[PDB]
């Protein structure tokens, strides 16, 4: 701590959407509030209004299931990839596949934007991640290197373009122009499943089964080690706040104070109605654009909205 | 009292078991039917 | 399959067919540590001494922490007769700050020659990189049993000082207690016993009661008072 | 690079469902160390899902909790595919679109 | 008495169940059946309005 | 023409095939047999064979469990048998006994792909090895 | 020196303790970690494009 | 200890109401 | 090592890249937005919709159907695939 450090608001569980039939594995949001998708195991994506939380509109059209979506800023697509194989560039103008991006050779588990050149970034489970040019469906560059599946993946525009984590506990990053790489970390000693990137500090953040290590940029020296939940731990957000989130396999979710590790607030959610135990914990989850609100999607086939709690002290 | 196999509640309540605060809604179907827009171009 | 494969070439003699195979398992899989093992032993048993130096320093820069590859670094150093490469290695490997066993280890490698000094460097650096009572009393001991009674009076004073006033307990106290006891200083121990005692944590009961019974066969070493007051 | 397809799909996705439980779970369950279980624990899988297949309750006497709630999780994931697409198989039957010899068997083996 | 298969029939909207016994059985029930059917009509047990009726 | 009384060699023959095959394949296990089918050695099993029924007199527990639920839900044997853990035709004829009695080259030519080990502080010039 | 040996000099490889050994703090901010700039950005981009 | 794994040895490759009394006592 | 080999899929096609327009929702006006404001409103207006939308002398037995108003079956949404009501409605459909 510094001084008791940073005092934030809980938060409280605002409104549960149902209406998917399989799990949901993705959340991502609109550039301007609008609307939020989801991807999943339903081999569905649908986009829900951010407000009333009602459906807008289910788009079919993957063979399995959804695993990554990304809206672009600045283009109305949608990207999606999938346990199929298949990345595909919807354009939301037509509501249309427009593009696909063709060569992982499995599933592929992650994707993302490059905030300003047009170059899209994929993971799969061959234990490759492919640097993709959006406009031309061309395999840029392949980024071998990890031994086992690529699991999350997330890039930038500064110095380590990519940062890139994978089943075999190891984060490389990636100098985009060369695709090779420049820092490899080997500090966790299970599955590296997601990372996260500060919106200010120029900081990023990993999570494991184990615990969870900020690093500092470039070329990741340590900084700090958030230890205390401990599940397999799928996501990781954060907030220009400083709040960090980490989801879990078992249900949990924990809030940080993204400076000192102090964790405020513990989280476990009730399953849905129906449902079994065991089928908790969230696969995936973000904040809306005014960061007012959080969302998670949830292996009980549910999207819970989270609202920060305005009476708290 | 008995229950026939008609109803037989198993789990309860949506609402119950999330707590008074939240919110919670199924959405099942979707509105603004597909041939409409998200993001809609300029003119 | 890639062990056996090596184990036959090894056994006809044609060892650079078998450093190539050691080479492609490691390949894939260089973290395994039977294979290393099995790699470096190869050239060893070969008595290609070069070679197996290459192969530890490999082995232990790419899996420091493995401790048995540590091990056997520094024994085979030894055997060969390198007693300043051996002191090298032990050196590399103390940055990893490791486990109690290898820092003992690193002791007694030094206490194999005279190099008391060194022994005592060395136990200076690791009673603070793992600051365990019990590493202290070590070091303490260590004093005693070379006769460095102006030292070991000095560390159990080091070592109070250090832990002070917020932590410590029993252990310690009663070893300082045993130290002047043997010392004959019987009128120094009572005070040690007494303020010391005072000045902290004190009934944690059970470590109390040690404490006091410590005190009592001192004392052994119209007088039953309080056993009067215990029982009343 | 091979294109999932029809012929494809049922073995692709029990393919990466092996795939989904074993890196998840050998990257999250270990401290085996050595090997643990992995041919045994999607041995479970498989003899779990053909108990569901068969309406038998399954219950193996020793086993880690993370281990049995993991299987029961992955099962009903498995179980929920299969019906959903079982459902939809019937709704296109229903319709009279599909006209395919193998999936109508299946699909009344699935009813 | 032993364990009936089963199985569906497929009508391609609606299922129809289809059960399978041994011959034995299958013999003792049916001559069961033709009895109870004859008997009954003998005896006027089913009134009128009841109509898979073999009249028409 | 199949149907018949069973012998104490094929019922013995079907101890020993259910236990090597297992209890899920029945076509396999009547195949060994002659003049029996596989339903028959199936329910040959569940009925009688099978280690897990109980053949002995029945306690007092049983007969009172066995006569009230008698009564209490009338000629359905399949549901009552196993409540009583007994044979469904078991606690039949135990019942009519209580009412009776009641009353070519990359091998051997070429070093297939050679990695000449790396050199490192010390000097391996001088090594050579022996022959076989 | 063994690690490198295959690579130039240029190219960075991790081996000592010291480096896996953790580093404090650095405060709210310092220059040390901060996005190379607009303008570097800009001439990067343009390069890599 | 704990996670030896029972061999996946593969087998492939009851409770009841009272008010059925007083029913049946009924009738 | 480039084959001349082909494809049908790999052709052109999209070459152009639609950027979004400012009526589209160009980054531009994201970046001045306050969205929380945005959001708090919508979610009012939303509320405030969901507030505006809202002889036989003769017989066995005295009436069954009293207090039986359907039940929110239909509302919960079961995580469960046996026993959620979409498979209890195919169940009852398709199977005689
Ligand atoms: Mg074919």
């Amino acid at each position: 701590t510094m001084p008791k450090p940073q005092w934030h608001p809980p938060w409280k569980l605002y409104r549960v959407i149902s209406g998917h039939l399989g799990w949901v594995r993705c959340i991502a949001v609109e550039p301007g509030n609008q609307w939020f998708v989801t991807g999943s195991a339903d081999r569905t994506i649908k986009i829900w209004d951010l407000a009333s939380g009602k459906l807008k509109l289910s788009l079919t059209g993957h063979i399995s299931t959804v695993r990554g979506v990304i809206v672009s800023t600045r283009s109305p697509y949608l990207f999606s990839c999938g346990e199929d194989k298949q990345v595909k560039c919807w354009d939301l103008e037509y509501n249309k596949v427009i593009r696909h991006y063709h060569g992982h050779l499995s599933a592929v588990y992650g994707l993302d934007l490059h905030p300003t050149i047009d170059v899209l970034v994929t993971c799969s489970r061959d234990s490759t991640a492919r640097i993709w040019d959006v406009r031309t469906k061309a395999s840029v560059h392949t980024l071998s290197g990890h031994t086992n599946a690529v699991a999350t993946v997330r890039c930038q525009a500064a110095e380590p373009q990519i940062i890139t984590g994978s089943h075999d506990t190891t984060i490389r990053l990636w100098d985009l122009v060369a695709g090779k790489t420049r820092v490899t970390l080997t500090n966790h000693k299970k599955s590296v499943r997601a990372v996260v990137l500060h919106p200010r500090h120029y900081t990023f953040a990993s999570g494991s089964p184990d615990n969870i290590k900020q690093w500092k940029f470039p070329d990741g020296s340590f900084i700090q080690n958030l230890s205390g939940h401990n599940a397999i731990i799928n996501t990781l957000t954060v907030n220009s706040d400083g709040v960090l989130v980490s989801g879990a396999d078992n249900g949990t979710m924990h809030l940080w104070d993204w400076r000192t590790g102090y964790n405020f607030q513990r989280v476990h959610a009730a399953v849905q109605p129906g449902s079994l135990d065991s089928e908790s914990g969230i696969f995936a989850c973000a904040f809306d654009q005014s960061e007012s609100r959080l969302l998670t999607a949830e292996a009980d086939k549910t999207i819970k909205v989270y609202r920060e709690d305005d009476t708290a002290t | 009292e008995v229950v026939l196999h008609e109803d037989k509640k198993y789990y309860p309540t949506a609402e119950e078991v999330y707590g008074p605060e939240v919110e919670t809604i199924v959405q099942e179907e979707d509105t603004q039917p597909l041939t409409e827009p998200i993001i809609k171009p300029v003119k | 399959n890639w062990i056996k494969y090596a184990q036959w070439e090894e056994s006809l003699k044609e060892i650079q067919r078998a450093r190539s195979i050691y080479e492609r398992a490691l390949d894939v899989d260089y973290r395994n540590i039977t294979l290393w093992l099995k790699y470096a032993e190869m050239e060893m048993k070969n008595r290609q001494v070069n070679h197996a130096r290459n192969i530890w320093d490999r082995a232990i820069t790419t899996l420091p922490r493995v401790n048995q590859f540590w091990y056997k670094y520094t024994y085979m150093e030894e055997m060969l007769g390198n007693v300043a490469g051996a002191r090298q290695v032990f050196e590399r490997w103390m940055e990893w700050q490791p486990e109690e066993q290898a820092w003992h280890s690193y002791i007694n490698f030094e206490l194999r020659y005279k190099e008391v000094d060194r022994a005592r460097t060395i136990y200076e650096r690791f009673v603070l990189v793992h600051p365990d009572v019990k590493n202290w009393i070590k070091y303490a001991r260590f004093e005693e049993k070379h006769a460095y009674f102006a030292h070991a009076r000095k560390v159990y004073e080091r070592a109070v000082e250090f832990f002070g006033d917020e932590h410590m307990d029993e252990h310690l106290y009663v070893a300082f207690a045993k130290f002047e006891e043997n010392q004959k200083e019987f009128e120094r121990v009572r005070v040690i016993y007494k303020y010391a005692l005072d000045r902290i944590s004190k009934q944690e009961l059970f470590k109390n009661y040690t404490i006091f019974e410590k005190k009592f066969g001192d004392r052994r070493g119209k007088r039953r008072f309080q056993y009067e007051e215990e029982v009343k | 690079a091979k294109t999932v397809t029809k012929q494809r799909v049922e073995s692709h996705f029990d393919l990466e469902l092996r795939a989904a439980v074993m890196h998840d779970i050998l990257d999250m369950m270990p401290e085996g160390i050595k090997q643990n279980k992995a041919r045994t624990i999607l041995q479970h899988l498989s003899e779990a899902w053909r108990c569901w297949k068969a309406n038998i309750p399954w219950k193996v006497p020793g086993l880690p909790t993370p281990i049995e709630n993991m299987i029961l999780r992955y099962v009903k994931a498995k179980a929920d595919w299969w019906t959903n697409t079982a459902h939809y198989n019937r709704e296109r039957i229903r319709r009279g679109a599909t006209v395919d010899k193998t999936v109508c068997k299946k699909n009344l083996g699935r009813l | 008495f032993k364990e009936v298969g089963i199985e569906f029939m497929d009508l391609y909207s609606h299922l129809v169940p289809v059960y399978d016994v041994e011959p034995l059985e299958k013999i003792t029930d049916a001559y069961l059946d033709q009895y109870l059917w004859y008997e009954a009509d003998k005896r006027r047990l089913f009134p009128p309005w009841i109509k898979p009726a073999d009249t028409e | 023409i199949k149907g018949g009384v069973w012998r104490n060699t094929e019922d013995e023959i079907l101890k020993a095939a259910v236990m090597k095959y297992g209890k899920n394949q029945w076509s396999r296990i009547a195949s060994l047999l002659h003049r029996k089918s596989a339903k028959q050695c199936k329910a040959r099993w569940y009925e009688w064979l099978d280690p897990s029924i109980k053949k002995t007199e029945w306690s007092r527990e049983e007969e009172e469990k066995l006569l009230h639920l008698a009564k209490l839900m009338p000629t359905q044997w399949r549901t009552i048998a196993p409540i009583i853990g007994r044979t469904a035709a078991q606690c039949l004829e135990h019942y009519e006994f209580l009412l009776d009695k009641a009353a070519g080259v990359d091998y051997n030519a070429e070093i297939p792909f050679e990695k000449k080990p790396a050199l490192g502080f010390y000097d391996t010039s001088e090594e050579n090895y022996q022959a076989l | 020196a063994i690690a490198r040996q295959g690579q130039s000099k240029d190219k960075v490889i991790y081996s000592k303790y010291t480096d896996l050994v953790p580093k404090e703090v650095m405060n709210a901010d310092d220059p040390d970690l901060q996005r190379p700039d607009e303008e570097a950005i800009k001439e990067i981009t343009e390069k890599t494009r | 200890q704990e996670w030896k794994i029972p061999p996946c040895i593969s087998n492939w490759k009851v409770h009841i109401n009272e008010n059925f009394a007083k029913l049946a006592e009924a009738l | 090592q480039l084959s001349k080999q082909y494809s049908s899929r790999d052709l052109p096609s999209h070459t152009k890249i639609k950027y979004r327009q400012t009526t589209q929702d160009a980054p531009e006006e994201v970046r001045n937005r306050d969205f929380r404001r945005e959001l708090e409103e919508r979610e009012r207006a939303a509320a405030r919709e969901k507030n505006r939308d809202r002889w036989d002398d003769d017989v066995v037995f005295k009436n069954c159907a009293k207090g039986v108003d359907d039940q929110k079956k239909d509302k919960r949404f079961v995580n469960d695939t046996l026993r959620s009501e979409f498979h209890k409605k195919f169940m009852e459909k398709y199977i005689k």
